[PDB]
C-alpha cells in the first residue's frame, strides 16, 4: 500500500487435522518502505 | 597527451594550490518513502 510493504502474521496450533474452523485475528509484524511495484511472488523449498 | 595528471601537492604551496577536502551532499527527491530525517525528540510527560 503506497509504496509500504506490510506483513501480518500468526501462528495456530491445529486441534485436528487441516484447517480447523474458528477465528482468529492476524497481528502485523513487518512494515517496510520499499516503494516497488509487486506483481509476482512465489515461495522457497528446501532439501536435505 | 594524458587525461590524467598528478596534483603533486606540497605543503609550502600558496593556499590556492594547497589541497582541500571536498564531500558533497546530494539529497533525493521524494519519489519513495522518506527514510532519513533529523534526531527531534525533548520534554518530559508531566502528566495531570
Ligand atoms: C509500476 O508501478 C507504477 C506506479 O503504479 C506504474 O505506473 C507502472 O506501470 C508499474 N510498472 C509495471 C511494470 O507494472
Amino acid at each position: 500500500i503506497d509504496g509500504y510493504f506490510k506483513i501480518y502474521s500468526k501462528h495456530t496450533p491445529i486441534i485436528g487435522r487441516d484447517f480447523p474452523q474458528g477465528f482468529s485475528a492476524l497481528e502485523p509484524l513487518v512494515d517496510l518502505p520499499i516503494g516497488i511495484n509487486i506483481t509476482r511472488f512465489q515461495t522457497l523449498l528446501a532439501l536435505n | 597527451y594524458f587525461p590524467l595528471q598528478s596534483y603533486g601537492f606540497r605543503p609550502t604551496y600558496g593556499v590556492g594550490h594547497q589541497p582541500y577536502r571536498v564531500v558533497v551532499l546530494s539529497f533525493e527527491l521524494l519519489h519513495a518513502p522518506a527514510t532519513v530525517c533529523g534526531p527531534k525528540k525533548s520534554t518530559n510527560l508531566v502528566k495531570n
